[PDB]
RNA sequence: AGACCAGGC
């Protein structure tokens, strides 16, 4: 699907600790799966 | 030709294009045509008006 | 009046108001090629007397600034020699009237 | 408004003045504090915005009056700002002061003698002393003792001239304010506020000041003085500023030089002796306004306050935020920096909510709203709901069309007769049908809804049952027990009845006739309004689900100018043309050529019925209580009439007897050829009120002059022919409910001939659109389609958008003349069912509907699908659509259809067909919103000019525009039949009872006019023969001595030379003396009456058939002459008279040395050869022929030489010198003659970088030159940059003329137009060219070099020329206003916002456009105006000083 | 100066007006292939040479 | 979605009823079409508003709008500028960036200087009108750029250029942000693994935008429907489907970056810290 | 009382 292609054309984003050269840890963070469901309610 | 539109063949598969079918007159079978495409070529409005040579659809 | 060939000095036009009341009035050469009242779109311009200025301020009960201006800078006013609050007669031909006279004082 | 509870106290004027801060804590309620608005329990915090001494809010009693939501006024608060801060509206005039001004000595930077100079030129303008302003300015480093002598007599001549001219009846002590003296004072003061700004040292003391600087709102900053003239400032022996120390600054510099500021400030004589204070720029105080106009809006539970409490709230959020940075320093540098830039900072936060509150485009930080803008455009206050207003009693309903009402009538549904309602007093005469009206009820027509008692008190009618309703029916006519309320009477608001008033209403009303005042008749059925045909094309009014609107006016005043001055029967003729615009439409109109036809024969049942039909005596259409009838026309075998003579007693019944019947010898729109051989059908002819001949067409009922209801309207009256309309509406439809009328398919067939002469003439249109081809693409004839050369030159005419025009007008000019050939035979000869059987060509020739091009595309061809003045546009390919191969010279594949409606077009014609019909909706939608703005612009200026009772125009403020209306003072909707001497002959003893000569002489002077009217008419026939210039007339005409509406015979001139070229002609018991004395008493009556709203009249007339619609043409020539008054015109002409000594061939080698010649124009090609490694060029310019352009430009051989030698070279060297500084970021030989190798060595000396130069000087071919550079420089492109010289370069130009073009001679005359406009250079060719009879287009230049009255007669030609395009006939008294309106002040002034600021009315200037800049100019000014225009009494609500309302009304009491 | 510079027989029924179109398929070696179509029969067919 | 007449009857909708709306607080809503511009065929525009983005800049121009394969569009327009150097134009937010096309000529692949010429001038060396023009642009960047010499340096620059502007990353060297430049804004139909593809349709774009101010192309109409295309309305609410997701992953770092301007108990490994933060962020994407 | 959308003449 299309929206697939948008989830890994976003890509990981990053951002570091200022915790103690390095700057920390990454935290590359990302979607990689999206998928819509049928419309269920709950009776 | 002279001083018009850049030259070059120019081939489109992809989404979202706008397509209309035609019959195309060497074997009668159905032709599918945009708009880009539609500017350089002859189609007749019905097959009382072809004329030899010039009209391809 | 003055008539010169190409231009006045800056530093002689100065010497223009420079005496009352006489006054001095200022003309190209080129620019009295052909009267502009010979021309078919103007009217007979006519400037009024002191009494006949008084006799239309009177009939319209104008005051002397509610008339129709004409410029004392436009081309017929430098033609009659026209000095500031006096008023000229204009005779003025129409489509379906013809001959009727307007007015204009110069401010 | 109660005409029972009046009102004795009037404002008189307004004036604009600086609200100061000692009156706003005088005026205030409370002083309202902290920044919550209400509290919790929904209750208003004390010292808040909503405060219960504001005003009463929410269901809550007031605090300073104690009154009640419906009765409390709302009172004024204020807040205490703590630091003075900038009013936005005077910040572009406080930073003017603030500068320009020493701040040593604290006058200006000026002299002080020359500010004197202002001080008293601008006292001179309070007073109406125009002309001793500039005798002051004629008084004439310095020492300071003759300054003082200077500055006495200057001061001495103006309490002179004040003394004399306020003792010499002229000036009052309040002053003189025209308009020609706020010319002079807005000229001087722009001129002394220039002159302040720019001083380098104070004249006083010779010191500097440090310049001041505003980058945006909100701050002023002071600049450091440079380093080097600081040592001015030690021989006299950047910076944010506080807004208290620029009013400290202010404080001083006004009180230094008050003697001056207190004209500068005043526009009249301030009588008041305040004083001019600094503390007017500045707002120590914001006042709040009153807590009713700022309640909350509320959505069910969705409540938010008001975008002025959010405002508010910020100011007062800002004012306690800079009271606690106050703290630390009464407690009181670390502990100081920190509290004082904190500080500074709230300092810009208050000034920058004080501006967003009161103007939000001043803000920063979409943005919430302030008060300027409440008031500013369209959704503002004074065009949303000052100019316009939502009102009551006022109806809307969709219009349904209806015959059987009187033409002056309206339908009204019952659901309109029950809520529509009007307030009659009961008196002694209403108490019979006032009593029955209360007695029916709300519900019951003809009823009543309510009663309003003596008290003021109003009693329902609504909820009462009908025996307390008939108590009340009691208590009308009773005498009153209070004497406080003795002469008062009791109101029933009663039902509209059927003798109501009635103000119908269709939008756009373009015109005054758009919304007439009709009478009304009820009618029982259904819900919708009900209209006349001949009101359906005044309002442009269809039935195809129009509405339009229903005002029911509430008092006498009103009634009586709804039925008589208002009213639809005296609209009959529009004053646009002096056209009527009322008449029978389309199934009347196709019935009278039926009726009126010869083989109209009716028996006496049937004559009988269609006459009581229509008359029908009861309801007063008669004039004789018995309906007469004729013999007939046939006696043997059987009685018969005619429909002439149906026409003939319908006409004899609603005239007035005791006056003869109606002479008219008129013509229709049918043929005599359309009736057979020997018809004289064509001619209509009346005499003695009897129809003898001729059908009856549109030209005689409908919208069209001189017809038979055209002549009714002049002979009898205007109640006649609004009756006649009616009975002959009657008499038409019921002759169509008896003798219908069809259009079937039958209608539309050619013949079996007619179709085969069709298609003949189509065979001869399958070569036309190659020979139209062959022609422009010049080939000879007879060259095949498939042509590579024809082909060749068709791709180069379409990749080129000139080209293709005239190739789209050639084959256009010749397909529309095989348009014309089928049209011309197959209709009317080829029609199988003819004239009048064919009902498709009975109405489009009898006008009822349809045109002879509508029948044509129906029955013929539907032709040439013309786009917006082209043919069918074409694709990259050369194809102009899919089916038709590339570049083909066919009419068909270019847009010419031969098919037809009939018979159906074909898929490719069909889509050529959309195309254009496309292109007709765009400009029906974009193209009558461009004319809506020019009425707009029109109406605003000339709301107010109108005729006095001196017969002589004027404006609302007294300025005089004309001495007479169209110079002959006569109404267009009056003046129709005024020169219709053969139709007022023949009509004379019943036009002379409806002018009454005999009674009418006791209040008039019949003597002395027609003295002095022989004196003229003597004097002129005697001289004028000359021209004017030499004519010094001794003798005005009458009209300019005598008054025309009193003195009998004192017409126009136009009119005696008429009158007396057509009684001289033809000799015809009436007498030559007795004609002349009823025309001069038609004359008098056809006067215009002062109080006529004229210029809205003619501005009308030009915005209302504006929508109908080589030089620039319609709607943008309206907007380039009117609107914008551009000196800069789009297209500039001028006609050029060859005189008659001149032949064609000298005055076309004549044009060719007028129109200017381009280097470029002359050039084959340039080849330039660069060599590097210093950059060398060879710049090889090669031309035409010689024997080429010699014969084409008359450009010699030696003069293009002299263009390269001193002209092409001096403006390359200076293009490649300005890239250079931009970028830093086979011939002949050498040893030739003595003189070439010296005119190669000047070329050389007096240019930079030029070391070569040869001219072809035997041939005149080419020019070679080598033009080195220097090494260090990068690459110049050297083609675009020659290129680029050689078409700014000229070899010959007479300057500001481009072109001069001999077209063919329109209308006898020789004429030679060029483009563009220079007089002076024209005055020198007299040999070739009548310099006397240069007329213009550019109205800017012909009043520079020719005058004032030279371009109000420009003017009026090219708003004629306009009109004239279209065949659209608007009169020369429309245009004479408008012409005289723009040149009033001598100069060309616009209708816009920048002409019209000479002006004294502030609310009109404030009405039209920047609201807020016409309202700082006013306030500056202290302006008082006297509210005299229209815009101005309705925002103060008085009556007009227009027509009704251009008088007073006494009332004669008999005892003292 | 720039403008004054200057029948098949188709076999299956009997028809000489006969719809025809050249059009060069592959190549510019190869001969330009006639595709025929009828209108009285509707019979198509092409020719090589 | 696979219902039968008789099937949708009995579940109430209609037997013939056509879907294509989207039903919102009970209203029938649906999406328009828009046509628009074609993907991927750089046509000539001229624009009297080109003229207005500076001093000598001309009417003249190409313009391409590249898709990506998520249906997502970027366009790259060149300028003509009467200097005789060309421009590229994009926009990544709502403000406009100016890049000469050389600094990107050099930054797709290893480049020449004379393959730079050869992929505009064919075999018509000759043709002294694109021999000109093409000085002028080959020596203004050695000119205005004396630096960058090779590709590795070139991408340098374009990445220290716009590195706060795309929102980078403190670890990603300059050689490969300048890449993120490249592929996500030049000719973005072809991707990575591109780079040669994007670089002759470069050399195609240029000399197609030189054959148009030697009056040897028309200009290629935008108004006629030749060249436009349909956005279906199905694909634009993918479209922003992308955006509220791409701003949902930039919350959740929005929200730690808030927790590092602030506060110390941060464990990024934790799955109780990822589930503490993540209910933090405004997740209702749907709404 | 605004925004946007759909119309009417
Ligand atoms: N001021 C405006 N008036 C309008 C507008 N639309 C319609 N109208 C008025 O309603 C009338 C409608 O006329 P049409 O636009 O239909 C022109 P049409 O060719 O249909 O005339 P007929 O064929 O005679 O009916 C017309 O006289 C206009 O005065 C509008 O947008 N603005
Ligand atoms: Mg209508
Ligand atoms: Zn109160
Ligand atoms: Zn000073
Ligand atoms: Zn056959």
């Amino acid at each position: 699907g299309l929206l697939n292609l948008g989830v890994k054309d976003i890509g990981e984003k990053v951002i570091f600790d200022g915790k103690p050269g390095y700057l920390g840890n990454k935290l590359s963070v990302s979607v990689e799966q999206v998928s819509i469901a049928k419309p269920m309610s709950n009776d | 030709s002279t001083r018009g539109q850049y030259p070059g063949l120019y081939l489109f598969g992809g989404h979202s294009r706008m397509l209309r079918p035609v019959r195309y007159l060497p074997l009668d079978k159905e032709d599918i045509v945009g708009p880009f495409e539609q500017v350089y070529m002859n189609i007749a409005v019905t097959p009382q008006e072809i004329q030899n040579n010039v009209h391809t659809h | 009046i003055f008539v010169y060939q190409n231009n006045i000095t800056p530093s002689a036009m100065k010497l223009v108001p420079s005496i009352p009341p006489a006054t001095i009035e200022t003309f190209n050469e080129a620019a009295l090629v052909v009267n502009i009242t010979h021309h078919e779109l103007v009217p007979k311009h006519i400037r009024l007397s002191s009494d006949e200025k008084r006799e239309l301020l009177k009939r319209y009960r104008l005051k002397e600034s509610q008339l129709p201006r004409i410029q004392r800078a436009d081309p017929v006013a430098l033609y009659l020699g026209l000095k500031r609050g006096e008023v000229v007669k204009i005779i003025r031909k129409s489509e379906t009237s013809g001959r009727y006279a307007s007015y204009r004082i110069c401010m | 408004m109660d005409i029972s509870k009046p009102v004795g106290s009037e404002i008189t004027s307004v004036d604009f003045g600086i609200l100061t801060a000692k009156e706003i804590r005088n005026l205030s309620a409370k002083q309202i504090t902290n920044p919550t608005v209400l509290d919790n329990l929904g209750h208003p915090v004390s010292g808040g915005l909503y405060d219960l001494a504001l005003g009463a809010f929410l269901r809550n009693l007031c605090s300073t009056c104690g009154l009640d939501e419906k009765f409390c006024p709302g009172h004024q608060g204020h807040i205490e700002l703590p630091v003075p801060c900038y009013n936005p509206l005077f910040f572009n005039q406080l930073y003017i002061y603030l500068r320009a001004s020493c701040l040593f000595c604290h006058h200006f930077r000026l002299k002080s003698v020359e500010v004197h100079r202002y001080a008293c030129k601008l006292r001179l303008l309070q007073y109406g002393l125009i002309d001793e302003s500039y005798k002051l300015d004629e008084i004439t480093d310095i020492s300071s003792t003759l300054l003082n002598e200077l500055k006495s007599k200057r001061s001495e001549y103006v309490d002179m001239a004040i003394a004399k001219a306020l003792s010499d009846g002229r000036t009052t002590e309040r002053g003189s304010f025209t308009a020609t003296v706020n010319d002079e004072r807005k000229k001087l003061v722009h001129e002394f506020h220039k002159k302040l700004l720019s001083r380098g040292k104070c004249d006083n003391c010779g010191m500097f000041s440090p310049k001041f600087r505003k980058d945006g709102f909100t701050k002023i900053f002071e600049t450091a003085l440079n380093e080097k003239q600081i040592t001015n400032n030690r021989v006299k022996g950047s910076t944010y500023i506080l807004s208290t120390e620029v009013k400290n600054i202010l404080d001083t510099v006004f009180r230094k030089e008050q003697c001056v500021l207190q004209y500068v400030f005043h526009s009249r004589p301030n009588l008041s002796r305040k004083l001019v204070k600094a503390d007017s720029f500045f707002m120590d105080v914001l006042v709040v306004p009153p807590t009713r106009f700022r309640l909350p809006s509320k959505l069910g539970e969705e409540v938010h306050e008001n975008s002025q409490n959010q405002l508010l709230s910020k100011v007062l959020t800002t004012s306690l935020l800079i009271r606690d940075l106050n703290d630390d320093l009464s407690k009181l540098l670390e502990d100081r920096r920190v509290i004082f830039s904190r500080l500074m900072n709230a300092f810009v936060t208050i000034q920058n909510d004080v501006n967003a509150f009161i103007d939000s485009t001043k803000a920063q930080g979409v943005p919430i709203p302030g008060v300027k803008q409440a008031l500013e455009k369209k959704e503002g206050l004074f065009r949303k709901h000052m100019m316009g207003k939502r009102v009551n009693y006022a109806a809307r309903s969709v219009i349904s069309p209806d015959p059987n009402i009187e033409t002056n009538e309206i339908g009204v549904p019952p659901v309109f007769a029950v809520k529509l309602t009007y307030p009659e007093p009961v008196t002694a005469y209403n108490i019979a049908e006032l009593r029955q009206a209360v007695i029916n009820g709300p519900d019951k027509w003809p009823g009543a809804t309510q009663i309003q008692n003596e008290d003021g008190s109003l009693v329902s009618l609504i909820g009462m049952s009908v025996e307390q309703r008939k108590a009340l029916a009691n208590q009308l006519l009773t005498p009153s027990s209070n004497v406080s309320t003795h002469t008062l009477n009791k109101k029933v608001y009663r039902h509209i009845k059927n003798r109501d008033v009635v103000l119908m209403n269709r939008q756009p009303t373009l015109h005054k006739a758009s919304m007439m005042g009709h009478k009304v008749r009820v009618l029982p059925n259904e819900k919708t309004l009900r209209l006349h045909y001949a009101n359906t094309g005044a309002y442009n009014a269809d039935f195809d689900g129009d509405e339009m609107n229903m005002h029911f006016p509430q008092n006498e005043n009103a009634r009586a100018e709804a039925l008589n001055l208002a009213n639809t029967d005296s609209q009959y003729l529009t004053p646009t043309s002096g056209s009527p615009v009322r008449g029978l439409i389309q199934d009347h109109i196709s019935a009278g050529v039926w009726l009126t036809s010869k083989d109209s024969f009716f028996t006496r049942e049937q004559y009988q019925q269609y006459i009581y039909g229509c008359i029908r005596p009861e309801d007063g259409h008669t004039t004789r209580s018995k309906i007469v009838t004729l013999p007939p026309t046939i006696f043997k075998p059987y009685p018969l009439w005619t429909g002439k003579q149906i026409i003939t007693t319908v006409l004899l019944n609603v005239t007035p007897p005791d006056m003869p019947g109606i002479n008219l010898i008129s013509k229709n729109k049918i043929k005599n050829e359309y009736w057979g051989k020997g018809s004289l059908e064509n001619e209509v002819l009346f005499k003695d009120g009897a129809l003898l001949c001729g059908i009856l067409d549109k030209s005689q009922y409908g919208a069209s002059k001189y017809g038979i209801v055209h002549s009714l309207h002049e002979v009898y009256g205007p109640e006649v022919a609004a009756k006649v309309l009616s009975v002959l509406g009657r008499l038409f439809t019921n002759y169509i409910t008896a003798t219908a009328f069809t259009c079937g398919m039958d209608d539309l067939r050619l013949t079996a001939e007619g179709n085969k002469w069709r298609t003949d003439i189509l065979k001869t249109s399958v070569d036309t659109g190659r020979e139209a081809a062959a022609e422009v693409t010049n080939l000879d004839k007879d060259t095949p389609a498939d042509d590579p050369e024809l082909l060749k030159r068709l791709q180069e005419i379409l990749r080129d958008n000139n080209k293709s025009g005239i190739l789209d007008a050639v084959t256009s000019s010749k397909v529309n003349a095989i348009t014309s050939q089928v049209v011309s035979k197959c209709v009317p000869d080829g029609t199988m069912k003819k004239f009048p059987c064919n009902s498709m060509q009975a109405m489009a020739l009898s006008g009822a509907k349809g045109s002879n091009v509508n029948v044509s595309q129906i029955m013929c061809l539907l032709g040439q699908q013309a786009l917006e003045g082209r043919r069918v546009p074409v694709m990259v390919s050369g194809k102009t659509l899919p089916s038709f191969k590339p570049y083909e010279t066919d009419a068909m594949a270019g847009g010419y259809v031969k098919g037809r409606f009939y018979s159906g077009i074909k898929p490719q014609e069909y889509y050529f067909h959309c195309m254009a019909g496309r292109e007709g909706l765009i400009d029906t939608a974009v193209k009558t919103s461009r004319s809506g703005y020019l009425q707009r612009c029109l109406t605003k200026q000339l709301e107010g000019v109108h005729v006095s009772y001196d017969n002589s125009i004027r404006d609302a403020d007294g300025t005089l525009v004309q001495f007479m209306y169209g110079g002959d003072a006569i109404d267009i909707t009056k003046e129709s039949h005024m020169t219709q001497f053969e139709f007022c002959l023949d009509n004379y003893y019943a036009l002379l009872k409806k002018y009454n000569p005999s009674a009418l002489i006791e209040h008039l002077d019949v003597e002395s006019a027609l003295k002095y009217s022989k004196k003229t008419l003597k004097y002129r026939k005697k001289h004028s023969k000359e021209p004017h210039y030499k004519q010094s007339v001794k003798y005005d005409p009458v009209l300019a001595k005598y008054n025309p509406a009193k003195y009998l015979g004192s017409v126009s001139e136009n009119f005696q030379d008429k009158l007396e070229s057509f009684l001289d002609k033809n000799s015809k018991g009436v007498n030559e003396k007795k004609f002349r004395a009823l025309m001069q008493l038609k004359y008098m009556r056809s006067l215009i009456n002062p109080g006529e709203a004229v210029g809205i009249i003619a501005s009308q007339s030009v915005g209302e058939p504006s929508t109908q619609m080589n030089v620039t043409l319609g709607i943008p020539r309206l907007r380039e002459i009117v609107m914008t008054a551009s000196a800069a015109i789009k297209t500039p002409q001028m006609t050029l008279p060859i005189w008659n000594d001149v032949s064609d061939e000298q005055a076309d080698t004549f044009c060719k040395s007028i129109s200017k010649v381009l280097l470029s124009e002359v050039i084959d090609k340039v080849i330039v050869t660069e060599t590097t490694g210093a950059r060398s060029y060879v710049i090889h310019m090669r031309f035409f022929d010689n024997n080429e352009y010699s014969e084409e430009y008359d450009v010699s051989k030696e003069e293009l030489q002299n263009v390269i030698s001193n002209q092409f070279i001096h403006l390359l060297e200076a293009a490649i010198v300005k890239e250079i500084k931009k970028q830093k970021r086979v011939e002949a030989n050498n040893n030739m003659n003595k003189v070439q190798r010296d005119r190669q060595s000047a070329i050389i000396s007096h240019h930079r970088f030029i070391t070569k130069y040869n001219f072809d000087d035997e041939s005149g071919k080419w020019c070679e030159f080598k033009l080195e550079l220097a090494a260090d420089t990068e690459k110049l492109l050297m083609v675009n940059i020659v290129e680029e010289i050689c078409r700014k370069s000229i070899i010959r130009q007479i300057p500001h003329i481009d072109r001069c073009v001999h077209p063919e001679p329109e209308n006898g005359k020789r004429v030679l137009v060029t483009e563009g406009v220079n007089f002076q250079a024209m005055w020198d060719q007299e040999a070739f060219i009548d310099v006397d009879g240069i007329t213009s287009n550019d109205v800017a230049a012909v009043l520079k070099t020719y005058g004032v009255e030279a371009a109000r007669n420009t003017i009026v030609n090219e708003i004629n020329n306009v009109f004239s395009r279209y065949a659209i006939s608007v009169s020369f008294r429309h245009l004479d206003l408008i012409a005289d309106m723009m040149t009033r002040q001598g100069t060309y002034l616009a209708f816009n916002r920048q002409g019209m600021e000479t002006s004294t009315s502030s609310f009109m200037k404030m009405s039209y456009e920047t609201t807020c800049q016409f309202l700082t100019k006013a306030v500056l000014d202290n302006e008082r105006e006297q509210l005299d225009s229209p815009s101005a009494r309705i925002v103060v609500g008085k009556l007009n000083n227009v027509g009704t309302g251009s008088f007073d009304v006494l009332a004669k009491v008999p005892n003292a | 100066k720039s403008v004054v510079k200057t029948k098949e027989k188709c076999p299956q029924c009997g028809n000489e007006e006969m719809n025809y179109h050249t059009l060069q398929l592959r190549s510019a070696d190869e001969g330009a292939t006639v595709f025929y179509t009828c209108t009285s029969c509707g019979y198509k067919f092409r020719t090589n040479n | 979605n696979k219902m039968s007449p008789y099937e949708l009857v009995q579940h109430k909708e209609e037997s013939d009823e056509i879907g294509g709306y989207f039903i919102v607080n009970g209203i029938e809503k649906l999406i328009r079409m828009l046509i628009v511009q074609r993907r991927n065929h750089p046509m000539a525009i001229i624009r009297p508003s080109f003229a207005n983005r500076g001093a000598s800049y001309s009417h003249y121009g190409i313009q391409i709008r590249s898709v990506r394969p998520d249906q997502t569009s970027q366009t790259n327009v060149l300028h003509y500028l009467n200097d005789g150097q060309v421009t590229f134009r994009f926009s990544w937010r709502k403000n406009e960036y100016l890049v000469p096309v050389v600094m990107i000529l050099k930054a797709l692949c290893h480049t020449s200087d004379r393959e730079i010429f050869d992929g505009i001038i064919g075999n018509d060396v000759k043709d002294s009108f694109l021999t000109d023009r093409l000085e002028l642009l080959l020596r203004g960047f050695k000119k205005r750029y004396p630096h960058l010499q090779n590709r590795t340096q070139v991408l340098q620059y374009l990445g220290d250029k716009f590195r706060v502007v795309f929102q980078a990353s403190p670890d990603q060297s300059d050689l490969e942000v300048g890449q993120e430049v490249l592929d996500r804004i030049v000719l973005v139909h072809l991707g990575k693994d591109g780079s040669q593809d994007k670089f002759r349709m470069l050399l195609f774009m240029i000399r197609k935008l030189y054959s148009l101010v030697a009056g040897e192309c028309s200009p290629d109409n935008p108004d006629a429907t030749q060249h436009q295309e349909v956005l279906l309305g199905g694909f634009l609410y993918g479209m922003i489907l992308k955006e509220k997701i791409d701003e949902y992953l930039q919350n959740i770092i929005a929200q730690v970056r808030m927790d590092i301007n602030r506060g110390m108990a941060i464990n990024f490994k934790d799955k109780r810290y990822m589930s503490r933060v993540l209910m933090r962020v405004n997740e209702n994407i749907g709404s």
